[PDB]
């Protein structure tokens, strides 16, 4: 019955989110606005979200992703894909067709159709940054447009990234708005001044 | 019944080994969509396959249990078509690497290993999830 919380929780490991320095172009498939805490992207294309951490979590930690609607009147409704894209044949073999968020390039990905919250989530095991770098990058996929009628119907959503342990207890939480669009650059600068 | 399943494995390995220069001797509607799915997975999950290939230290003395241990972790949270494709691809990946390390005899072992794990663990689920027909209907 309750709605997932969006409250920031850096926790005992200093869990913070990061995104690449991408600008408003036309050949831009993914760009994040620091001013609006909003990421703009197209359907089924790479969305790199890096996990910044001040102290490496222990082994067995998991990184979860969940979408909720931003407006208060729609927070109680599950974020699902539209019927067109659920019946559409774009499954990679690992993601169930109803899920909106996916993770590409990770064989250990798992998708949860929660039998009590009815809410979809994607979880991968946490791994410390690669040698030479300083953050863990996860590539997400949004398989439905924000404009997509019958699903979101132009309702803006948030993506909640949480750190959790073996049993799913909270270790960290961060969030950011996301819009799925055909032309992100034009749709970003349009909202970057209003 | 199982035999048909041994054909799926050896046909897969003889096809991927053949796109290299290695010739290896031990309808087609399902084998080609499986081989096409595997060629996809070798690019998507090259880091995972390299990690699985490092946990399995493939030597001539490598036993089936060391192979099933890595593959069982692949199906830890349940089996699906995506992870079955990665099962076929990881197997075909290992033979390609063993041929490249002057260990051509290890291919027959990997072929046999994939067959037994297929019949003992994946076959029961394949039959109740629409068979290989359903894998053609989607992928
Ligand atoms: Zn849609």
């Amino acid at each position: 019955s309750s709605v997932p919380s969006q409250k920031t929780y850096q926790g005992s490991y200093g869990f913070r989110l990061g995104f690449l320095h991408s600008g408003t172009a036309k050949s831009v498939t993914c760009t994040y606005s620091p001013a609006l805490n909003k990421m703009f992207c197209q359907l089924a294309k790479t969305c790199p979200v890096q996990l910044w951490v001040d102290s490496t979590p222990p082994p067995g930690t998991r990184v979860r992703a969940m979408a909720i609607y931003k407006q208060s009147q729609h927070m109680t409704e599950v974020v699902r894909r539209c019927p067109h894209h659920e019946r559409c044949s774009d499954s990679d073999g690992l993601a169930p067709p109803q899920h909106l968020i996916r993770v590409e390039g990770n064989l250990r990905v798992e998708y949860l159709d929660d039998r009590n919250t009815f809410r979809h989530s994607v979880v991968v095991p946490y791994e410390p940054p690669e040698v030479g770098s300083d953050c863990t990058t996860i590539h997400y996929n949004y398989m439905c447009n924000s404009s997509c009628m019958g699903g979101m119907n132009r309702r803006p959503i948030l993506t909640i990234i949480t750190l959790e342990d073996s049993s799913g207890n909270l270790l960290g939480r961060n969030s950011f708005e996301v819009r799925v669009c055909a032309c992100p650059g034009r749709d970003r600068r349009t909202e970057e001044e209003n | 019944p199982s035999q048909d399943n041994r054909e799926i494995v050896m046909k897969y390995i003889s096809y991927k080994l053949s796109q290299r220069g290695y010739e290896w001797d031990a309808s087609e509607v399902v084998h080609q969509t499986l081989r096409q799915a595997g060629d996809d997975f070798s690019l998507r999950y090259r880091r995972d396959f390299a990690e699985m290939s490092s946990q399995l230290h493939l030597t001539p003395g490598t036993a089936y249990a060391s192979f099933a241990t890595v593959v069982e972790e692949l199906f830890r949270d349940g089996v699906n078509w995506g992870r079955i494709v990665a099962f076929f691809e990881f197997g075909g990946v290992m033979c390609v690497e063993s041929v490249n390390r002057e260990m051509s005899v290890l291919v027959d072992n990997i072929a046999a290993w994939m067959a037994t794990y297929l019949n003992d663990h994946l076959h029961t689920w394949i039959q109740d999830n629409g068979g290989w027909d359903a894998f053609v209907e989607l992928y």
